[PDB]
């Protein structure tokens, strides 16, 4: 969890398997992901002012 | 963290990314089926084979994961998913051989061709015209000449390439641990880890045969019916207490007798029900069409549709220049959206197809926010049957009444109900004692028991036997009778349609139950009944998370397929087919041959 007022972005390797994953492998994943707004897109891919 | 974790995080992981690459690839397929061109094909091949080398390598990537230390019962499942579906045991050159022995039964299949005899100026395809002879056409000897020409191009030619397709999936059963290709089909419906549910893939054939037994009398008697209806128009060509032709049943395959309710109609004078001229003189469009199902989705309690999915799928044709493929279809692309794609007209048919589509884009819509590997229903059948039973409860006269289409002076009496119980019959049962033969013959061919130099052999004593058909024409070893099929020619399971009909059967029946409601079965509806339609949720929601006994038992209270409900909807069906043939014999008699 966060902390108020945050600007976390990063797309850093995370910590996903119990290996201390500080390059790459298996089961070593980014938090951050790309969303892809489309207008398409309903429910869960909308954009919202 | 633990083995669990690791687990759930690559499963997560995957499920993500499967998500955006299959609705890529399914987005391109739909780019290319209401646009065929050139552009968007190459795009279609590209997207399905980046989506099959992303299924490939995480199937791979998954084999790390142990399945002995999961306690989820969800993430196992899952992961032995994984494992076993993008991940190949087979060599390089026999997956290759397998893969070409496919295109070229696709390919075979698909432009097959026979023409008139000394005459080879001209030809048509299966689809264009044999189709309609078969439907049309009241000749015996051409059609008789007709389907022994098709069986014999096909047949022939398919023999060698039928029998290296099935060493090859006998190989890759041989490399795998069930019994035989046969087994590894039954094995979809295995539910295994649960005390209390636990399933066999061998039961399934037991359970077939179980309620084939049990529908015996009512497909033989039907068999009576339609045979002493013939002897008035084919005497000397059907024998009065033997087999039917098999090139009589309105079509190539013989898989349906619809096509010979016209013919052998019990009572062509009653009035029947034509909604497709009110609906031309009161102007029902697609538009009106589609509105009306949404309305009808609406009061069973089904949330409507959305404006995505109305702007996602096609109604009309555009034509001209664009030309896109008019076989019915849903689209289930994930992330929220799903499509129709279908050439609609203004006929009943159309509406049921409508009905059928929208039943089954609503099923697709039950799991939205369920993990991407649980998006898909535990048994094959239940899709089907979720599909049908909307259709099923739109096509009794009860809504056609209530929507106005229907004359409201219109009455029901015994010869219109018996009439429409006979149509829906040979709609239905037409093809599940077929279908239970054919399942039961692939099931053999697979695992090996019959004899390689027998198979045709077989063949006709199954056919000889259970079917109750004789053969006008015989065929020995050189021919390929069952590969002139779509099921057999694309080695797809022949079973779903009969677990299909009991699932729908069942789930109408405990609907109606359900909604409280009076009279015969057959004339029950569920538009103002939203108790059934919660019923109905209960299972919609539960996917693969559940296994399909405990679904079936949430809806319907049974732990297995019964075809009691199918033959209590057709019990006057029963009773007037058993008044009918008191003077005409019942059975068929192997000795008797038509080719002398
Ligand atoms: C393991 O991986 C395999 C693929 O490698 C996945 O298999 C696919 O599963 C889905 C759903 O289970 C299949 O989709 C369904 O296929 C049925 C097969 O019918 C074939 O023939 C008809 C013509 O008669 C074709 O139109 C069709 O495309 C198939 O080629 C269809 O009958 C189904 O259509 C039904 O539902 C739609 C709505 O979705 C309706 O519009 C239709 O009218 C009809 O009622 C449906 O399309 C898919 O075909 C399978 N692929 C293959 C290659 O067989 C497994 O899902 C996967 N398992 C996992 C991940 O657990
Ligand atoms: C098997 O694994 C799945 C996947 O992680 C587990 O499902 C998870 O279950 C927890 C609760 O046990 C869910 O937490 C939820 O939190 C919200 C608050 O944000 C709360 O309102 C909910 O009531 C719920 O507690 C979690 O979302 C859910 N995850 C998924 C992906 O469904 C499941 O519990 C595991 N089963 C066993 C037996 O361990
Ligand atoms: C189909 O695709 C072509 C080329 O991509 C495009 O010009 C056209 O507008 C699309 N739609 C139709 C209906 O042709
Ligand atoms: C869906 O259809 C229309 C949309 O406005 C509305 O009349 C109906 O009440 C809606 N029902 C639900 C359950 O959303
Ligand atoms: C005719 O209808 C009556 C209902 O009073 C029913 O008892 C009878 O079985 C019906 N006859 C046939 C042949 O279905």
């Amino acid at each position: 969890k966060l902390k108020p007022f945050e600007r976390d972005i990063s797309t850093e390797i995370y910590q996903a398997g119990n290996k201390p994953c500080k390059g790459k492998g298996p089961n070593c994943y980014f938090p951050l992901q790309s969303y892809g707004f489309r207008p398409t897109y309903g429910v869960g891919h909308q954009p919202y002012r | 963290s633990t083995i669990e974790e690791q687990a759930k995080t690559f499963l997560d992981k995957f499920n993500h990314e499967a998500e955006d690459l299959f609705y890529q690839s399914s987005l391109a397929s739909w780019n290319y089926n209401t646009n065929i061109t050139e552009e968007n094909v190459q795009n279609m091949n590209n997207a399905g084979d980046k989506w099959s080398a992303f299924l490939k390598e995480q199937s791979t990537l998954a084999q790390m994961y142990p399945l002995q230390e999961i306690q989820n019962l969800t993430v196992k499942l899952q992961l032995q998913a994984l494992q076993q579906n993008g991940s190949s045991v087979l060599s390089e050159d026999k997956s290759k051989r397998l893969n070409t022995i496919l295109n070229t039964m696709s390919t075979i299949y698909s432009t097959g061709k026979v023409c008139n005899p000394d005459n080879p100026q001209e030809c048509l395809l299966l689809e264009p015209g044999l189709n309609e002879i078969m439907a049309n056409s009241l000749d015996y000897n051409e059609r008789l000449w007709a389907w022994e020409s098709w069986r014999s191009e096909v047949g022939k030619q398919l023999r060698p390439l039928y029998e290296e397709y099935v060493v090859l999936k006998n190989e890759m059963a041989r490399a795998n641990h069930y019994e035989d290709y046969g087994d590894y089909w039954r094995g979809d419906y295995e539910v295994n880890g649960v005390d209390g549910y636990d399933y066999s893939r061998g039961q399934l054939i037991e359970d077939v045969e179980h309620t084939f037994e049990e529908i015996k009398p009512l497909y033989e008697h039907l068999h009576a019916y339609v045979r002493a209806k013939l002897m008035n128009a084919y005497p000397s060509y059907i024998s009065p207490i033997g087999c039917l032709p098999a090139h009589l049943l309105g079509d190539m395959w013989g898989r349906f007798w619809t096509n010979l309710y016209s013919l052998t109609v019990p009572f062509g004078q009653k009035p029947n029900i034509d909604v497709t001229d009110a609906m031309v003189d009161q102007a029902w469009d697609a538009q009106r069409i589609f509105k009306e199902a949404e309305k009808f989705f609406v009061s069973v309690g089904l949330p409507n549709m959305t404006q995505g999915f109305w702007e996602n799928s096609m109604l009309t044709d555009p034509g001209n220049v664009q030309k896109a493929v008019c076989h019915p279809t849903a689209w289930d692309l994930g992330k929220g959206d799903f499509r129709i794609l279908m050439c609609t007209k203004v006929t009943m048919d159309d509406f049921l197809t409508a009905h059928h589509e929208m039943g089954h884009i609503q099923y697709d819509m039950a799991y939205a926010a369920q993990p991407f590997l649980l998006r898909n229903g535990a048994n094959e059948g239940f899709h089907e049957a979720v599909g049908e039973i909307m259709s099923l409860s739109a096509a009794t006269p009860k809504h056609l009444k209530s929507i106005g289409l229907l004359s409201p002076d219109f009455q029901e009496d015994n010869e219109t109900e018996i009439n429409f119980l006979l149509k829906q019959a040979l709609t239905i049962v037409g093809t599940l004692p077929f279908t239970y033969m054919l399942e039961k013959w692939r099931w053999m061919v697979f695992k090996g028991e019959i004899p390689k130099d027998q198979w045709m052999k077989k063949w006709w004593e199954m056919k000889r036997e259970i079917v109750g058909v004789v053969e006008p024409v015989p065929h020995d070893e050189t021919y390929c009778d069952p590969a002139s099929l779509f099921h057999v020619s694309n080695d797809y399971s022949f079973i779903r349609y009969y677990t299909r009909t009991l699932y729908q059967f069942q789930f109408q029946e405990a609907l109606c139950q359900a909604a409280k409601h009076e009279g015969p079965l057959h004339k029950c509806d569920i538009s103002n009944s939203t108790e059934a339609g919660q019923k109905l949720f209960n299972m919609l929601r539960l996917g693969k998370s559940e296994p399909w006994t405990l679904a079936l038992e949430n809806v319907v209270g049974a732990k297995n397929m019964n075809v009691r409900p199918l033959l209590n909807y057709f019990e006057p069906l029963f009773t007037w087919l058993k008044d009918q043939n008191k003077n005409s014999f019942v059975g068929w008699s192997t000795d008797w041959s038509p080719y002398a």
